């Protein structure tokens, strides 16, 4: 939820 | 590989990119060489990732304790300045950047943690940590909360604590020992546990975190945070009638936050590394220059002697130095990364009910954490180099391809997420299904991630992972 | 170790060693220092080997290709020219000399293959390849021959694999990409085919080498023959009406030679720095200096910006330059030694019939890219994140220092694995490294610093290579 | 060839 919501962020920066 | 004539700069996006961009702005109207200013996320860990392979900024900034790790593995030039401009700078921030006695990196500020409160709400912050609990009641009273700062950072939890006891390497007449870590001892236990024990007592949340504490602050939401001098700038335009001000004591203790210096690293793979001096040592190194970083977001103490004589007399500063004084410099050894994703995870955890504090604690101890992310990456490694065999070892020795296929391919590699792209053709748009597993987060395995290889025979250097949904409830 | 207070200098004998030599002449007369020119054979090869033990030349001779594989293995020293002497020489030709940012040698000339023909014999020589067969058939009529060049070196039948797509390494963004070689595409497949089948249908010999093609075409026995500027002067001599023009397109495309600077290097172990960076500044590079050498053999379009202006007005330069701008300029990274050594192989067996052209550059295409390695290199990488992987396995999960040095991959292909700050480790030698397999009863050593790293240097002293 | 490849190697070795 609130960790799944960082990752995307990483995802968008990968 | 970077590019000749020009220079990227990697900053931190909380700190003062925009003022930085401006001295580049005028190192570019002298000398013609266009100066860019970026931002990646997570940039202490893309720099290295990136670097390794002769890619990247031309010149880093952040904090020393990664420079260490960042020079262990020859990703950073040796940086020679004169006699004269070392006289520029304070000795114990030339100190900060040396690894084997060799300079590393130019320091450029000094930054420790505060104590940021609201003088509305809260004329008189409080001494002491233990006072909080009671704070927070009769605040609570009046719709609004005691305290809020970033509990997804080891860094700002890390004064509290130490406060009592806790260390991280053991420093013993100029040496760390690397074979002593204090994050398990008694007063590591303590200070964890008290900040455990304020959200098990809906004190503080867990999920709580840079942007939503800033937030909350800004808008006269909560009394108290804990943040950096980069951070005073969006209180000056909220006007919150804001004071800046020493940690509060644990257990009697001061709180030991961690003190970095801000540095500028120079890529060692750059082919403009004497445009990266002249620019640091002639125009961002200056009064000028600083004050043109500082006018943006404050970079705390600087090291610019000259500059931070005007500095010191603001009683933020001021602040700032005495918490320093409280805490200590942080190590700038290698083991440095280990160390803070070790407490990360333990902070973490213990935030969020997944284990007890002496479980954390432990774990931390035993750095469990770091060598199962080890664990599942080296196996991926393997994995994606054992395709890389077969596939070689038909396109070599096994019978020969359509006398009409191509000679350009993009190998078998695998990306910073664990994904192994397959060895694919010029042109190919390649779908590979989404991590089943990343960062503690389970994935929607049926949908794809996508990688084009280039009509060249190169990967691309963006992968998209948009589709790659989470679900864990 | 080399002599002290005199020259020596290696060039290949096909080159204008005896102009040179008068040069050195000239720097005896003013300095007192005795300049010995010498021609060994296999002189590229010589080299490192003999430079390897702190032996050999003070300066050497070569096109510019090698260099960096001298260099990579620090024999060459740094040249340091100041600016005033950079900019009496052409900005290209200094590129061609550059590995890693640093200068290795001093350009000297621009050397690049041309259709030379005997104006007698050929008044128009052929634009296409294709319209050679036909044109043999003809001479042969007249107890003479086509066309005759060197079919044991590689760098001759080049233009022609290259032609119609074939390449060494693939350029990209300032980067040559030695993991993608251009050696079994369609179009080197058939530059060369067509090369074979001239020989298949006897409009050429297998056998034909650089003598037996330069004597021939000097006594008008064949119309054609592709050579370099060096070639020109004994045509001279033989009185042969020779042009110098283009080669022959290829499926309606250029040719296309790869282009060599000759260039000079100083031996890193050479006790004559000095004397050798005077010999080369003032004597060699200047008019007077490249003249004496060009009018033994002729250099090609000279690096030296002042005396290229006269030599530009000449067809035959202008001929050179034209098939040099159709070609490309050899890169000088290392791998170019084992691309060459591949290309050679592929060439005499599909010549001789020993292989197909299919076989003969699959195993170029094999060899160039150095293919065994990159495959045993992945299977080292595995096993080294395997050994990784149980070591982790144990010391968690299995039964009860913060401190280690990291399981890391040398770039020999040993895996050091996790060990104790202080501990000094031991793994065997490597079964196998460049070409060489070494005796594995015996030890790598490496330290693992109190500090937590692995120390820099890695103790390889006692691999010894098992050969007989 | 071999005995001359094996040579090179030592320098790599020696150096690394
Ligand atoms: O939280 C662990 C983190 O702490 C420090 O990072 C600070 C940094 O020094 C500050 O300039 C600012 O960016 O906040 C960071 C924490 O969010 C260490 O410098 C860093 O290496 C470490 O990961
Ligand atoms: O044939 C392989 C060989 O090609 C080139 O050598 C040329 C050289 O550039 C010319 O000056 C002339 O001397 O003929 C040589 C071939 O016989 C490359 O220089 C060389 O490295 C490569 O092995």
């Amino acid at each position: 939820r609130e960790r799944a919501e960082q990752n995307r962020i990483i995802f968008d920066s990968v | 590989k970077i590019e000749e004539g020009k220079l990227v700069i990697w900053i931190n996006g909380d700190k003062g990119y925009n003022g930085l961009a401006e001295v580049g702005k005028k190192f570019e109207k002298d000398t013609g060489i266009k100066v860019t200013v970026e931002h990646p996320d997570k940039l202490e860990e893309k720099f290295p990732q990136v670097a390794a392979t002769g890619d990247g900024p031309d010149i880093i900034f952040w904090a020393h304790d990664r420079f260490g790790g960042y020079a262990q593995s020859g990703l950073l030039a040796e940086i020679t300045p004169d006699k004269a401009f070392q006289d520029k700078l304070y000795p114990f921030t030339w100190d900060a950047v040396r690894y084997n006695g060799k300079l590393i990196a130019y320091p450029i500020a000094v930054e420790a943690l505060s104590l940021i409160y609201n003088k509305d709400l809260l004329p008189n912050p409080p001494k002491t940590w233990e006072e909080i609990p009671a704070l927070d009641k009769e605040l609570k009273a009046k719709g609004k909360s005691a305290l809020m700062f970033n509990l997804q950072e080891p860094y700002f939890t890390w004064p509290l604590i130490a406060a009592d006891g806790g260390y991280a390497f053991k420093y013993e007449n100029g040496k760390y020992d690397i074979k002593d870590v204090g994050v398990d001892n008694a007063g590591a236990k303590a200070g964890l546990t008290f900040l455990v024990d304020l959200i098990k007592n809906k004190h503080m949340n867990a999920d709580t975190d840079y942007s939503i504490a800033e937030a909350a602050f800004n808008k006269g939401e909560t009394a108290m945070t804990i943040n950096g001098p980069w951070a005073w700038s969006n209180i000056d335009t909220s006007k919150v009638n804001y004071g800046v001000t020493v940690l509060p004591t644990f257990k009697g203790q001061p709180s030991k936050p961690f003190v970095g210096v801000l540095s500028a690293g120079i890529n060692a793979a750059s082919p403009n590394k004497e445009l990266a001096k002249e620019f640091l040592e002639n125009y961002l190194l200056t009064d000028e220059g600083l004050e043109a970083v500082n006018k943006d977001k404050p970079l705390g103490a600087v090291a610019l002697k000259s500059y931070e004589e005007e500095l010191a007399k603001d009683p933020r500063i001021a602040a700032t130095m005495e918490n320093a004084q409280k805490g200590e410099i942080m190590p700038n050894i290698p083991q440095m990364s280990a160390f803070w994703y070790a407490v990360r995870t333990a902070v973490i955890n213990a935030a969020s009910g997944r284990q007890t504090v002496d479980e954390a604690l432990k774990d931390a101890q035993t750095n469990a954490a770091a060598e199962f992310a080890a664990l599942l990456h080296s196996l991926l490694e393997a994995n994606c180099s054992l395709a890389l065999a077969e596939e070689l070892l038909l396109d070599g020795w096994g019978p020969p391809l359509d006398p009409e296929g191509p000679y350009s391919y993009c190998n078998t590699t695998l990306d910073q997420i664990g994904t192994c792209w397959p060895r694919s053709a010029a042109g190919a748009l390649v779908e590979r299904p989404c991590p089943e597993y990343f960062n503690g987060v389970k994935y929607n395995t049926t949908r794809n991630a996508y990688r084009e290889c280039l009509e060249n025979g190169t990967w691309a250097s963006k992968i998209n992972y948009s589709q790659c949904e989470p679900i864990l409830d």
